[PDB]
């Protein structure tokens, strides 16, 4: 709205790497999740191709479709809730304390539904959980909220 | 109608015909308040479903 965000626009020119102000429908998933979205990759994928959109061949962007896309998975935002994730790992191991044991978050993360890499799951795993073996899920989604 | 069966339907729904027991009360509908439903059918049983 402007509240015109005009720092969207400069994100783009960091993120397209030819500079002729156009970013690849590929990288329009990653750069909406950089500018404070968190749109599920089937959601992303639907939307393109409920418009039609293949992201199958090549493809360019303009502003003026990347700008309209960005606010239509800004009302999204309202399903991030932080008692939900918190619960749902706190059903996923026994006893009253929030540890998950390091191999079934990362066998969870990589292969239960949309697949994340086995390098992005040990990048975040490292640090929150030590040589224990135990995942503490209430600091370790604390510091994943706070990116 | 004349066997009973209907009457008996009938009866029931004055009473409280379905009657969910709790776990199988928390698994099926946690989801709904999902944070809240599921602290509760966690926290007791019972008191979950509560």
């Amino acid at each position: 709205s402007k509240a015109a965000a005009d720092d969207f626009k400069e994100a783009f020119l960091l993120f397209d790497r030819t500079g002729d102000a156009k970013i690849t429908a590929s990288q329009v998933g990653d750069i909406a999740r950089a500018l404070g979205q968190n749109p599920t990759n089937a959601e992303i994928n639907k939307i393109l191709g409920n418009p039609s959109k293949e992201e199958m061949n090549a493809a360019a962007i303009t502003f003026e479709e990347f700008l309209p896309m960005l606010q239509a998975a800004a009302n999204n935002k309202d399903q991030g809730t932080f008692e939900d994730f918190v619960e749902g790992l706190r059903v996923f191991d026994k006893e009253g304390n929030g540890t998950v044991m390091g191999a079934e978050l990362r066998h969870v993360l990589a292969t239960l539904g949309e697949k994340m890499t086995e390098e992005e799951v040990e990048e975040l795993m490292k640090g929150q959980e030590d040589s224990n073996g135990c995942i503490n899920y209430e600091a370790f989604v604390k510091h994943i909220m706070s990116v | 109608r004349c066997n009973g069966v209907l009457e008996g339907i009938r009866i029931c729904r004055k009473g409280f015909p379905s009657r969910v027991l709790y776990a199988d009360f928390k698994q099926r509908y946690r989801v709904l308040n999902a944070s809240a439903i599921p602290e509760g059918q966690f926290m007791d049983s019972k008191k979950a479903s509560e």
